[PDB]
């Protein structure tokens, strides 16, 4: 019985992987975008102060 | 095919129109049109011209008042040139790293350092240059207190050094990583494996000090006794003590039967067995 | 046949250990990145809220 | 090297320019100070950058800044953590106070934990570390953070059992076991908490320990199923019959079957010291 | 402690100053028409006082300050910020007593659904359901709140949270002696789970729950349900649940109570039982 079970268990492990790695990659991308976004708004603020002087 | 020729013709026409517009407030329009031309050339599957246009647009943006956009353009140009002249891409990525570090973006700087090290090692045969970039990335991570990336970089550089016969630095790095993992709540149980790596280096140096080294490692980490790494170390020592052929062959066969030994591990094992 | 099943179980255990280590390191990196992005987004939202409040106050006072 | 000298000169020039600007006179001075601090950091000379960071933080906070000032103070404290622990602790405490006044208890608790761990590792101080852990536990309780609250409770109970009275640790273990009883996922660890409490109850008296372990077994049926119940029964019988051979055999068997981290061995030795 | 006493005194002084400022705000507006800056300053001071009370661990005072800030900002037409302040007040009350939290969350949900903030409305409905479950035992109200929260979540197309609410609702319903709804929900969840390989494993538990729910009716229909589950999911036979239900049916065929008890004990040893499982087994043994 244990043998069979462990076999099944191995399959489950693979299943988790099918998602995990991919998710991490996606996160990295959005992180980069977020940083850029912040800069952009900061730049906008600076531009908003350009006319005020 | 026809599609590639049409894409090339469209890219050439767009570049000519951009040149006409720039030749005849205008700086922003020139930058935007140059970026659009670079994107079109990239979509046209022309690597050299697309990379050159992207580099020119990045330089124009540098002329423009902006920093993050310049760094993004630099990294995109480096990625594009990844399949082109490596030297220009490396220089552009180094400049982007400097720009990032200027405002304190040390995390992205370390990431780009690791990227340039990776490209240098995979593309060219000179891997020594990548070692400096990896060390700089590790130092940046240590300054930022990133344990995982620092440990990965230290392990990679130690492995490369061991492949280069620099046993002292590799063994020091392996011991430091092992003790850090032991202190840390996680990765401690795997630290035994790291210890073996360090031991391997010492095993290549001498045999009479091997007994003292293994005794010190055992007393430092008494739980290491049940580890199969201690079994491998003692079996290798016993095999090397007596000049026979069966001992080392059966030891390597038995240890391989569980898991496939790494190429560097097997190379060092063969080197020690031959002598 | 006992040795065959024993070695098969040991190989499965070792493969599971390796996958555990790899995905655990990846998950730790993911957690580090998620913490960093949480801090960044918190700072950005606070900054934009302050800026928009200041802009609203300035325009209301001027008008 | 030449790079370090150049960065140091640039930082000094920027500091002088900022000093001149502030003497003449608003955010330009703070920007110059921050740029100088970053340039000094580039040099890898961790020393003397923290001073620029503190100057920038003070100047920026003097003009009513709340969020940015707190972030700059946190950065200065992190910079000092490697350069000068005392300055890092001061900056972290200032940032904690500012953020808590702003209402951000998460950052305050994290900085308290960092101060406690730096005191435990770099310096020599446990009572202050315990106080910081308690404060962080209260802050995370305000946020109903179950994981951090449980971690802090476990750490506090362990430290108290090691050095302080055991009533608080015993109550914490009992509460954790009761909470985990309903939760299926955490039930496996629940028994361990009860086990820990038993050890604490042994520091006072043997009959009290017997009563406590009986109560823990009755409260949580699973505690009886685990072999730890048999181990406790054997230990109590050996103590009652006053036979060191049985105690030694039991501890040796426990060590051989399960590795020890010097905690259970220490408690067992403390229990055996009074066996006489 | 002395520090706690000092913090309480400072909070009381700040509250008195806020009361004076809000009192004088009306006079200033009448005499000069200075605007609404006074109300915003009073709300900020109330928030600071609530933070100080949290320093002193006073739930009631912090909740009162948050309510005052919420109403003051609501008078300013800032419906979103007023709803946020009401939500903060409800959270503060949850520490001591959620009696005010019920109305606070109701108002917050109404405000959020008026503008279209469906996710926060669903989360607040979930909070109301949890409050009712922990304070009262009236399951039906919690079920209704869970369905409302699920509907709100599906309104925003934000899944991965309504499904858990529906599963918890089905688990509650199974204990309330209702067959049709619980069985329908369990079978729907199972058939949805079989398609997804990750959730396919969890379908066995729902099938076993449905089989147990239908077993109380009679043995004949229980056997039909078991056969239907086996045909739909033959792999369900591999799980211990199918073996357990088959053993129970076989024992009841001969009224072998000792065999039933032995099987139940063996299953408990294999996996610790749950309150719902024990209740269902005891009810089944009645017939």
């Amino acid at each position: 019985q244990v043998s069979g079970i462990i076999g099944n268990l191995r399959h489950m492990a693979l299943d988790m992987g099918n998602e995990i790695d991919t998710q991490n990659r996606q996160i990295d991308r959005i992180m980069e975008k977020a940083d850029s976004n912040k800069t952009r708004i900061d730049e906008a603020n600076q531009r908003a102060t350009k006319m005020l002087g | 095919g026809m599609d590639t020729s049409g894409k090339q013709a469209e890219a050439m026409a767009l570049l000519a129109e951009a040149e006409r517009k720039v030749k005849n407030s205008k700086i922003e329009e020139a930058c935007e049109i140059y970026a659009r031309a670079a994107n079109m050339f990239k979509m046209a599957k022309n690597w050299s011209a697309a990379g050159n246009a992207f580099c020119q647009a990045a330089q124009l943006h540098l002329q423009l008042q902006s920093k993050h956009d310049a760094a993004t353009c630099f990294v995109d140009a480096g990625n594009a040139f990844k399949k082109a002249d490596p030297q220009e891409a490396i220089n552009c990525l180094m400049r982007a790293i400097e720009i990032y570090t200027d405002m304190g973006r040390f995390t992205i700087a370390a990431k780009h350092h690791i990227s340039i090290a990776e490209i240098y090692e995979t593309e060219l045969v000179d891997v020594e240059k990548a070692i400096a970039h990896y060390e700089q990335s590790a130092d940046y991570y240590k300054g930022e207190e990133s344990n995982s990336s620092a440990n990965k970089c230290l392990l990679k550089v130690a492995g490369y050094a061991a492949q280069l016969e620099q046993y002292q630095k590799a063994i020091d790095i392996y011991e430091q990583v092992g003790t850090s993992a032991m202190d840390s709540p996680l990765l401690k149980y795997s630290a035994k494996d790291y210890f073996f790596k360090a031991a391997l280096c010492h095993f290549c140096i001498d045999m009479l000090n091997a007994k003292l080294a293994v005794q010190k490692y055992e007393e430092l980490f008494p739980a290491f006794s049940d580890s199969r790494e201690c079994k491998l170390m003692k079996k290798l020592l016993e095999a090397h003590e007596e000049q026979n052929v069966d001992s080392y062959t059966e030891s390597v066969k038995e240890y391989d039967s569980i898991s496939r030994l790494d190429q560097w591990l097997t190379t060092m094992l063969l080197r020690i067995k031959k002598t | 046949t006992r040795h065959s099943e024993i070695i098969k179980l040991e190989n499965s255990i070792r493969e599971l250990h390796d996958m555990f280590m790899d995905m655990a390191m990846l998950v730790e990196s993911q957690g580090e990145m998620i913490d960093r992005i949480e801090y960044n987004v918190e700072h950005a939202v606070d900054y934009v809220e302050r800026a928009v409040s200041d802009t609203k106050k300035a325009v209301k006072y001027q008008s």
